[PDB]
């Protein structure tokens, strides 16, 4: 069967380069057009190159054109991804897909038959940081039937993942903690709420523990009306 | 640039038939019939399920069949069976030698009875404001079928600047959370009257507002 394995993939500094490969087996390479595709972390696809059969031109998305360059070697059945000047936005799984239709000039007849499982491009500056943790208070706003609504805010950390409690494990029921967002700094944020009874907030103590292990941070903080 | 355009959400139950649109222009999707699509599991590569408009690859099911008319495009999946629930994309020739993917459709196969998100937001805390930063945090939770759109309002207007979302991710009751951020000065903050976060699921909107101290 087609077989396309694709590598190269790291973390690159914001203004730095990268070269992907693809190598292919399992048909006859060379002629084939060959294309990129991405895809951001829970984003969709998006097409990135195409290199046609036999030498002719290259096509490229407008948001690569300028940045990025692909090539192929017939004598090592590879494909390039020459990546310069890269972007946050630029990270993303790399897709090496190959074209259906035999010796085609474009991204054009029969699609994308075959992909590869993909190289992860990391453009990021972030480095190992712990949260700053913020309360997030109940209020009116965040309480109805009896029963409050009350969190703490996990900002800007790295990287992957926090753990939070809540009174040391004690409180179980009611707690959840979200997934966190990637922000374009390249750091994380996430949010941890409780829902306890509004008749409680006066007399109970409600503590969350947050624990960074990457950095090795640990915060407890009272959140209260 | 933009994207073909497809629904975030389609659904259906086993054994139901469901079709998923993709909307070019004349520039693509109407313009020839290059027009292909692909499926893809969480964690997973895309595979191909269609090509050229209407022709299946083989290995690939029966259930599934495409077609196009106009400036649309659709695939439609027949006798829904659980596997089928998974992201799918098309994809399009267009006149510029390009390809193009549409923004990619979230199939569920319901198993459970469709359920609106529970909205709760948070506006900046008193120590952050100190700290010379503002967030607001609009989560979103016990959703189904996993998929919401976000929009944020200062007073009454729409707001698209400092807005980070997350994709939804599966809970342990199998509906969906969400989480989404307004990073704001805390000027901005305190000039306005009040910010709203507006969650839209399978058509309906749930909104909840909050306002400075």
């Amino acid at each position: 069967e087609v077989q396309l394995v694709e590598s190269g993939g790291g973390v690159v500094q914001p203004g730095g380069s990268l070269r992907l490969s693809c190598v292919a087996s399992g048909f006859s390479f060379s002629d084939f057009g060959m294309n990129w595709v991405r895809q951001a972390p829970g984003k969709g696809l998006e097409w990135v190159a195409f290199v046609p059969f036999d030498r002719r031109i290259n096509y490229y998305a407008e948001s690569v054109r300028g940045r990025f360059t692909i090539s192929r070697d017939d004598s090592k059945n590879t494909v390039f991804l020459q990546m310069d000047s890269l972007r946050p936005e630029d990270t993303a799984i790399y897709y090496c897909a190959k074209h259906r239709s035999q010796w085609n000039f474009w991204p054009r007849e029969g699609g994308l038959d075959h992909w590869g499982q993909g190289t992860l491009v990391t453009v990021s500056s972030a480095s190992t940081k712990g949260p700053s943790v913020f309360p997030l208070a109940p209020s009116s706003k965040s309480t109805s039937g009896g029963t409050a609504a009350l969190g703490c805010l996990v900002k800007d950390y790295f990287p992957e993942p926090v753990t939070v409690s809540w009174n040391s494990g004690a409180l179980t029921s009611g707690v959840h903690t979200f997934p966190a967002v990637l922000q374009s700094s390249g750091l994380y944020s996430l949010s941890s709420v409780v829902t306890v009874p509004s008749s409680s907030l006066g007399t109970q103590t409600y503590i969350c523990n947050v624990n960074h292990k990457p950095s090795n941070t640990k915060v407890d903080k009272k959140v209260e009306p | 640039q933009s994207a073909l355009t497809q629904p975030a959400s389609v659904s259906g139950s086993p054994g139901q038939s469901i079709t998923i649109s993709c909307t070019g222009t004349s520039s693509d999707v109407g313009g020839y019939n290059y027009v292909s699509w692909y499926r893809q599991h969480p964690g997973e590569a895309p595979k191909a399920i269609i090509f050229d408009v209407t022709n299946r690859p083989s290995g690939i099911s029966n259930r599934f069949s495409g077609s196009k008319f106009g400036n649309t495009a659709s695939l439609t999946i027949s006798g829904l069976q659980a596997e089928d629930e998974a992201d799918y994309y098309c994809a399009a020739y267009t006149v510029a030698s390009t390809l193009l993917f549409g923004g990619g459709t979230k199939v569920t196969v319901l198993r459970q009875p469709k359920a609106a998100p529970s909205v709760t937001l948070f506006p900046p805390s008193s120590e952050e404001l100190q700290a010379n930063k503002a967030t607001l945090v609009c989560l979103i939770s016990d959703f189904y079928p996993g998929a919401v759109t976000v929009a944020w309002k200062a007073d009454s207007s729409p707001v698209k600047a400092g807005v980070e979302t997350t994709t939804p991710s599966k809970q342990s009751n199998n509906k969906y959370a969400a989480s989404s951020y307004l990073s704001l000065t805390p000027e901005q903050w305190k000039s306005h009257r009040s910010y709203s976060c507006q969650v839209t699921h399978e058509g309906s909107t749930v909104e909840k507002t909050v306002a400075p101290t």
